[PDB]
């Protein structure tokens, strides 16, 4: 049973889009906001007014909601996907800095957070408060992480306290990607002038 | 295969270039 | 920056330019200049940090290079890398394999000068699922699948990293040595016949490399095309 | 009308003369600026002669590469970002399973010395958002999800799961019927009946949720241009 | 309890036109102190009155409310005696007025929905909006008073020929007020980085035409002082040729 309909595309000609609606659920970004062209943000995720999600990444809620607060930052290959029914959603707070391959199913991430590379967060966790994951960090579901602490090793584990130094740090980190985002986005000049090239395409073939 | 065909916005061409044509004309005789 | 203030009456030209092309499609009755598809430039570059790739160097159309990121022959950047060159430049040698789901990234901006380059020195596997944030990493290496290499770790000479591991900060792995677990610990030594196969599996994926692009380089298939613009 | 041709030649004249413009950008730019391309990407294709066999009521993401010879089944999903490369050896991959977003399917050892190694998932598989599989043969309705990785002649075995992080390697017959983590592997409880419900119920559900994806993703821009000013309208 | 387009236009249409039915009128037929002395109460009054009750609100409409009748006051306070400078220096201060509310109106509108009845939602507008904050604090301090602005300007103006007309009284109680007022209004902005409680990252940032609105507003207030003549010289034809 494996019949393969031959009206299947093997070129779409035009890449996975950026912005994908789902049956009238259609994903916003703000105008200050910043995602990449490679991103796939699919059904109900929102990017408020100063984010940034790096190349190779992708956000589909189509289960629940998922929303990019003030100025956080998702890193290159995060996949943020909300989990099964309930609310349980992701949220992501004002100044909050995820890792390289995050992988967030369903989570809220209370404001002035950071979570290292090769992070993952199961189903349904608290990271409140200036907590500070590290690389390999994994919260098993039903986790609530408190105020100013260091977590590490999967599953998680108590490390130490933080120093004020760096739980003010934080936000500076945070801008300071920020600004990266905001040079990349002075960079892409919308309309991407594509055009042209499928209209002499199609010139030359057909019309 | 060689026109427009969308009458509103053809008049509303037409009344366009007449106004940036009635302008230039207006201020040619200031 | 003169060369900057070029670039930006560039942008303010180009963008009057776009502008007035639409005003004449909208003209001429035609709306096409609307239909989103993902730009994706498999090479990008920010203000002159463009990246150099050598001929005869495959990368494969779905990746993303973009920064001051330079690579030689022999290459293969296979579907699915980051390699990212912004604040620090990333260098990467002959004959190395970057495989799909993989990224070459660099630091966010730190405070001090602290952004390390990245250095990749020829016949280097770099597995699946591979984070090299700020390493040099050296000829005959191999870093096998589900890999992180934390800033600051300098591996070298025929040296392998496991599996599913990752390196802290300042660590050194140099010639015949095997870490792997959280964190990365010495496990055991190596074996010549797996040094030689490091460098036949760089030869290896040098011809599947050779093979995959003169296959991605087939004249677009506009059968598909014209299916897609039928409906 | 005749007035619509002589407004047609105006638009053609001035929308050269915004490809002029746009040039002359360019070359007041130029050097450093990689002007876009077309897609040139694809989402199915042949290695040497393997054509992929891919089932009609499939969903496919147009940004998963499927490569080499894929035999996917029915009622499954390739979810956005995959890679499914099976340019040295065969990949079968049973119906009714799901590859969620971002993973990856490689195999190396095609045919040396004898000794040879396929890839194969049964029916029902749900595999997670960075899933690795490198050269594995996982038997029907089996769980592995985000960020597992399985590293080479593993085969996982009747309703076994491994869950966020697992590093399984080197030939791991998992029992049937656990649940497996680590870095290493092992085990730590009993997997109850219920959740082996809960696998099932995940692939049935997620085979649902991959067949409105694929209504909607499968859209040309006509269509796509409607929908959008409906859903304007209608939120009016 | 008006929309808020509705509350604009009644604060800044009518009371024009109905100040210039009062002056016509004031001219022609009032008494020796009759009209004069049923005006120089309700001056002072009105200044007292938007000090001490705009000093404490807790909505930011009431605010505009409180603050729009101090500054009908002030005017109120130029209309006391009947010369040609005080009349000249009514109608400028009556024309900085209109600007500075409709400028006013502008950014409580473009603050609107998200915030459907606060004042402590000025959640970091100095970080989540900049260039609004500034705005919003130069609209403001020309509302109540600071170096060179167009509300500074104008009530100086008005002080100006109030003392010289011959009235040596209502300086006092409206220099206090507006001292009074400047205090309240730059503890409030210097009250803009100290920390934010609650945060309103909003939807609404002006489309177009208020955005335009607002910035030659804007513009003009603190570049009013660079070239004030041609102000005055109308505003010099006008009053003298109301009667004369
Ligand atoms: C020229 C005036 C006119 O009506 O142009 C119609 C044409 C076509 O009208 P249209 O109905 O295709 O769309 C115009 C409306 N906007 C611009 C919002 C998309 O519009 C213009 O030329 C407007 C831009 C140029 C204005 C100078
Ligand atoms: C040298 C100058 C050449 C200018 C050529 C005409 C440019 C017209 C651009 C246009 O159509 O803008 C529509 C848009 C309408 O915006 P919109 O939101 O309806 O979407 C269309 C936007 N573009 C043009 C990018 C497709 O106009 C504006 O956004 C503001 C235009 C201000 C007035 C500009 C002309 C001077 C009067
Ligand atoms: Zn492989």
């Amino acid at each position: 049973s494996i019949t393969p309909s031959p009206d299947r595309v093997k070129w779409d000609y035009r890449g996975q889009r950026k912005i994908i609606p789902l049956g009238q659920w259609l994903p916003k970004v703000a105008v200050d906001a910043y995602v990449a062209p490679n991103v796939v943000l699919a059904g109900q995720v929102t990017v408020w007014d100063g984010a940034s999600v790096w190349p190779g990444c992708v956000l589909r809620g189509d289960l629940n909601k998922i929303s990019i607060g003030f100025c956080s930052n998702v890193q290159e290959r995060s996949v943020l996907h909300a989990a099964w029914t309930s609310p349980a959603d992701t949220s992501i707070e004002r100044y909050v800095t995820i890792g390289a391959y995050s992988l967030l199913r369903s989570c809220t991430i209370e404001p002035e957070c950071i979570i290292g590379q090769h992070s993952i967060l199961m189903e349904g966790s608290l990271v409140e408060t200036q907590s500070i994951l590290e690389a390999g960090s994994v919260v098993p579901p039903g986790r609530r992480i408190p105020s100013g602490e260091l977590w590490a090793g999967n599953p998680a584990r108590f490390v130490r306290t933080l120093t004020h130094e760096e739980i003010l740090e934080i936000p500076k980190l945070a801008v300071a990607i920020n600004d990266l985002s905001r040079d990349h986005y002075s960079e892409f000049l919308p309309y991407s002038t594509v055009y042209l090239e499928v209209e002499k395409f199609k010139k030359s073939l057909g019309i | 295969e060689r026109v427009s065909t969308d009458k509103h916005r053809n008049y509303a061409v037409v009344a366009g270039t007449i106004t940036i044509l009635g302008a230039l004309g207006w201020y040619l005789k200031g | 920056t003169l060369g900057r203030a070029f670039y930006a009456v560039g942008f303010w030209i180009r963008e009057t330019g776009q502008a007035i092309d639409r005003l004449g499609s909208r003209l001429q009755g035609n709306y096409l200049f609307q239909e989103q598809l993902s730009r994706h430039r498999p090479l990008m570059n920010l203000f002159d940090k463009y990246p150099s790739v050598h001929k005869d160097a495959f990368v494969a159309p779905s990746a993303s290079l973009l920064g001051d990121v330079h690579v030689g022959p022999a290459s293969s950047i296979w579907y699915g890398c980051v390699l990212r060159g912004d604040v620090n430049g990333i260098v990467i040698g002959s004959g190395t394999n970057i495989q799909d789901n993989s990224l070459v990234h660099v630091a966010k901006s730190n405070l001090t000068g602290k952004v390390l380059p990245t250095i990749i020195g020829d016949n280097v596997t770099v597995g699946h699922s591979a984070v090299l944030q700020g390493c040099t990493v050296e000829d005959e290496a191999f870093i096998g699948m589900g890999a992180t290499l934390l800033d600051g770790v300098y591996v070298e000479k025929h040296a392998m990293v496991a599996a599913g591991a990752l390196v802290r900060q300042n660590t050194r792995i140099p010639y015949g040595e095997v870490w792997g677990g959280n964190p990365a610990k010495f496990l055991r030594k190596l074996t010549e016949d797996e040094m030689a196969f490091f460098s036949q599996s760089a030869l290896n994926y040098s011809n599947l490399a050779q093979a995959h692009a003169a296959e991605n380089a087939k004249e677009l298939e506009e059968t598909e095309f014209v299916k897609v613009l039928h409906k | 009308g005749t007035l619509g041709r002589a407004i047609y030649s105006v638009g053609f004249w001035i929308r050269e003369t915004g490809q002029a413009i746009d040039r002359l950008g360019s070359r007041l730019q130029g050097g450093y600026f990689f002007q876009e391309q077309l897609s040139r990407h694809r989402t199915l294709m042949n290695i040497f002669d393997k054509a992929p066999v891919v089932d009609k009521d499939v969903f496919v993401a147009p940004s998963a590469s499927v490569i080499g010879d894929v035999q996917v089944g029915r009622g499954s999903s390739i979810w956005y970002g995959c890679v499914l490369r099976g340019d040295v050896n065969s990949i079968r991959v049973g119906s009714g399973t799901n590859i969620q977003d971002n993973s990856l399917v490689h195999v190396a050892k095609s045919n040396l010395s004898g000794k040879v190694l396929p890839t194969v998932i049964g029916d029902n598989v749900t595999v997670g958002h960075s899933a690795v599989l490198h050269g594995c043969t996982v038997e029907d309705e089996a769980f592995v999800g985000m960020g597992a990785v399985l590293l080479d002649g593993v085969v996982v075995e009747k309703n076994a799961m491994v869950a966020a992080g697992a590093l399984v390697r080197q030939n791991t017959r998992i029992p049937s019927g656990e649940v497996w983590a680590g870095n290493p592997a092992k085990f730590l409880r009993k997997l109850s009946n219920e959740e082996i419900t809960f696998i099932s119920q995940s692939a049935i559900n997620y085979t649902n949720l991959a067949q409105v994806h694929a209504a909607e993703n499968s859209k040309s821009y006509d269509e796509i241009e409607f929908e959008k000013v409906l859903r304007k309208k209608y939120a009016r | 309890g008006s929309p808020t387009p509705v509350t604009a236009f009644l604060s800044i249409a009518p009371k024009i036109s109905i100040f210039a039915n009062i002056s016509r009128v004031s001219i022609y037929g009032s008494y020796g102190a009759t009209l004069q002395q049923i005006f120089c109460f309700c001056s002072i009054a009105s200044m007292i009155l938007g000090a001490l009750a705009a000093m404490a609100q807790t909505k930011v409409k009431r605010l505009l409310a409180y603050s729009s009748i101090g500054h009908v006051g002030y005017i109120c306070t130029g209309f006391s005696c009947g010369t040609i400078e005080g009349i000249q220096s009514l109608l400028i201060g009556i024309f900085i007025y209109a600007l500075m509310t409709i400028d006013a109106f502008a950014i409580v509108l473009a603050l609107r929905q998200t915030r459907v009845k606060y004042i402590a939602d000025l959640g970091a507008l100095a970080k989540t909006n900049p260039i609004l904050a500034i705005t919003f604090s130069i609209t403001m301090f020309s509302y109540v008073g600071i170096p060179p602005l167009a509300g500074f300007c104008s009530k100086f103006y008005l002080f100006f020929a109030a003392l010289g007309c011959g009235a040596y009284f209502l300086a006092p109680v409206g220099v206090v007020t507006s001292v009074i007022g400047c205090f309240y209004y730059i503890r409030l902005a210097k009250r803009m980085f100290f920390d934010t409680p609650r945060t309103w990252i909003l939807y609404e940032p002006m489309d177009r035409d208020k955005s335009l609105l607002l910035a030659m507003t804007s513009s003009f207030i603190t570049l009013f002082f660079p070239y004030p003549s041609p102000l005055f010289s109308v505003t010099h034809q006008m009053a003298l040729s109301l009667y004369l």
